[PDB]
């Protein structure tokens, strides 16, 4: 019952291994809402509870770490996510946050627009996605894997993220992709975390622990969504904000993990261990240079 | 010749019952922290709280032209501390009034250079 | 409920006496246009000049959002056709005036649509 | 004595064809101003007249013209030669400004910052540069061939200006690249042409007239700007601003050239031939996309 002290649950690895078939969600405590602290925002509760439950993993936190924050964008127009996680993150951690419309943000850069124009010439040490549209909460037709910025994003994963680095994407019981969770064993690890500010939803954060770059285990992703909202539908969370009244150990541990170049070849498996134990990151380290591209025309006449 | 006095209209604004700017981002903290007005980490004490600095500058929040000839922000990417009491408007504290150079606490609410 | 009035506050500082905007782009055109207030080429007729849209707009000029729910701007990337006895000061004249939706020509500058 | 009622003064055929050592540029009424109608700024009358001049070319026009234009903005914050441009240019032809600092702009799109960070997908058919640095008037120092942004809009000719486009790159006697003159011979036909309202000046805007995308005659740089020297020194012009009063024929006529995407391979001389005399853009005819890199730090701690 000690879960209520948590940040949150994470999936137990037992429900990770079954076959289960895709189910509604129902949640037990399904519209209940716990009890913030005056004045704290859903927003800045959640962020906090997922930076809690990742000081619990194996980040690599290298010198000039780097994240990229996508979905930092609310409809307040600010960028609760991205205070976060800049107070959690060492103090000079370059931040870059983008979202599709216009927001104010702490971020050292933000690009605003599609997911899909954002490029970047450099690697990333963290990935963070709290990209959702709330239109796929569609009850009425069936629960098929989604792209749209889902596939972005393990191309992102795929193409920008430095061996060592870690993932939190955002999901819904609606809001999934199967691409996504086969990456997921890419990793030395992997959990769908769900905070307990936040736990009468069907939202998780699926994170994954050191990036290896390749397989080291299969996964079928569409089973592996079908065995989440298992949990979910078995497991109910009792609603917490107890974790956020305790934040003198937020701040993520600055570990000062090395950086190396490597190339395809040199990743033997003692480098590989290196990297499963958040010992090691492996990019350039070049400087951070980001765009998006703007389609051009001109609608006159 | 010609400048918006967002500053001015703000205060004017406030001056004549206009509720002041919400969605300030209130962090979660300590509160044991050194009390110093604009920090690169929330530094809340007893008798404060801790926002995002975007979030309580009024040049960023309006989308406007920040004062600077540089246009730079005191404020985007560090953490505001204000007075618990002044709290529901953390933009209008900001703007208001001005941080010590030598201490680093708030003229007139931390500072003490005076003796 | 904040929102800087930058149309109010142009306004009040021309009553004061401040100096117009400067440095609209005038264009080099035949004047014998159609006279229509804004056009995708130089319209001027004998009786008005030609500007550059962007440099006409108080709120491109400004660094300010635009009125419009969509931020989408009348003049950018446009001409506007201003009086020459009005040319002094182009942005105040497209503040202060509008245009008939039915003939295009500026409401009491060209616009007869009333008979 | 008919040249008072020209745009400018085009540097005639048989001073390019000298052997001439560089010299200091000496103008007979260097320090006189034309007289300019009431009210009309020099950019917007300088632009008008190289608009006019380069009505009398055969620049290629297609439908959907794609135009970039560096060096756009002010000191005054306003982009007036874009605005002359977009008046030349017919109804909806796609044009993008860029310059260093802030301005406001009727351009489609506009990119700030260095021009080195300004990428595209795509082709242009026409770039026109008023990229200067006055800090290059220094008479003291040798005048030697300049790099900066000249490397870069050398190679921007190269990879994106689109077979049968056209280029204006104002130079003047110290601001100024030799491979950029050399790249005149890629041309059909070239010029250097000196706009009236600002013939007491050593500017001028070189001309390439129908890119060919290879060499179609040698030409060395450093003794074709020596050649550029003598003609200015030898001829003065005359102020005049004539030309401004009649503008009925000025805007650029819509010839609906043809866009062909074609092959290396495929390029014979007929295609050639047809480049040549502005009948021909051979580009993709996709949508057009720009970036600007921008580069992140944290300058905290
Ligand atoms: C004691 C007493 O009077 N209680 C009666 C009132 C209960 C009210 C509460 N809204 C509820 O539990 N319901 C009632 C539905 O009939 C069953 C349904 C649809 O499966 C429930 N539900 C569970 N998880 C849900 C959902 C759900 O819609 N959606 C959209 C989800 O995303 N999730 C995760 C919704
Ligand atoms: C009748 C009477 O009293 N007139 C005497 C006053 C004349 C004043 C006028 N400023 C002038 O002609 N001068 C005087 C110099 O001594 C000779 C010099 C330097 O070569 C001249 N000059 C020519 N082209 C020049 C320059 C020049 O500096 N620069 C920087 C150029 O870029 N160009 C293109 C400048
Ligand atoms: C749940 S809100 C995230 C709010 C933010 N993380 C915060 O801290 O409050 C989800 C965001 O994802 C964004 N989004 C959805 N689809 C996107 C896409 N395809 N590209 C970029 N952003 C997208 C939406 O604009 C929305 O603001
Ligand atoms: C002569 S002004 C051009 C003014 C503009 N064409 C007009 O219509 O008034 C030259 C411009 O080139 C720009 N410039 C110089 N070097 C540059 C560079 N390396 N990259 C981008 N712009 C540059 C300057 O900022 C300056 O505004
Ligand atoms: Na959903
Ligand atoms: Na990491
Ligand atoms: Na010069
Ligand atoms: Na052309
Ligand atoms: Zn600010
Ligand atoms: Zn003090
Ligand atoms: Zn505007
Ligand atoms: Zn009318």
């Amino acid at each position: 019952s000690s879960q209520a002290w948590q940040p949150g649950v994470a999936m137990p690895n037992l429900y990770k291994m079954q076959r289960m078939l895709l189910e509604k969600c129902d949640l037990q405590n399904y519209g209940d809402s716990a009890t913030l602290p005056k004045g704290i925002m859903m927003n800045v509760a959640k962020y906090t509870q997922l930076c809690q439950y990742l000081n619990t993993l194996t980040l690599a936190v290298p010198y000039n770490m780097r994240v990229i924050h996508f979905g930092a964008g609310s409809d307040k127009g600010v960028a609760p996510g991205t205070a976060v996680l800049r107070q959690w993150l060492p103090t000079g951690t370059l931040l870059v946050d983008s979202d599709l419309n216009d927001f104010v943000s702490d971020a050292d850069s933000t690009l605003i627009g599609d997911c899909a124009t954002v490029h970047t010439a450099n690697k990333w040490d963290l990935i963070i996605s709290d990209m959702y549209d709330p239109k796929t909460k569609n009850v009425t037709k069936e629960n098929d894997s989604k792209e749209g910025f889902f596939t972005y994003i393990c191309g992102f994963i795929q193409q920008k993220l430095a061996l060592g680095g870690s993932v939190a994407i955002k999901i819904t019981e609606h809001s999934w992709n199967a691409d996504l969770y086969k990456l997921m064993g890419h990793f030395a690890w992997w959990t769908a975390f769900v905070t307990n500010v936040n736990a009468s939803s069907s939202e998780a954060f699926l994170i994954g622990c050191n990036y290896l770059g390749k397989p080291r285990e299969q996964i079928d992703g569409y089973v592996m969504h079908a065995n989440y909202i298992f949990w979910r539908n078995t497991n109910p969370i009792q609603l917490s904000s107890y974790s956020l009244f305790d934040m003198s150990k937020f701040p993520l541990k600055l570990r000062g993990t090395a950086v190396m170049s490597l190339k395809e070849g040199q990743i033997n498996d003692m480098i590989l261990s290196l990297l499963s134990k958040g010992r090691l990151i492996i990019r350039e380290n070049n400087r951070v240079v980001i765009s998006s591209d703007v389609l051009v025309n001109n609608e006159n006449l | 010749a010609f400048a918006v006095d967002a500053a001015k209209a703000y205060k004017d604004y406030l001056a004549s019952g206009g509720q002041p700017i919400t969605n300030c981002v209130k962090m979660l903290c300590t509160h044991t922290g050194t009390g110093q007005a604009i920090t690169v980490t929330p530094e809340a004490n007893m008798d404060q709280e801790s926002f995002g600095g975007a979030s309580c500058c009024l040049y960023c929040r309006c989308h406007i032209d920040h004062p600077n000839p540089k246009g730079f922000c005191d404020l985007k990417g560090k953490y505001v501390q204000i007075p618990t009491t002044c709290a529901n408007d953390p933009v209008g504290f900001t703007l208001k009034n001005t941080v010590c150079t030598v201490c680093g606490m708030w003229k007139g609410y931390g500072c003490s250079c005076d003796q």
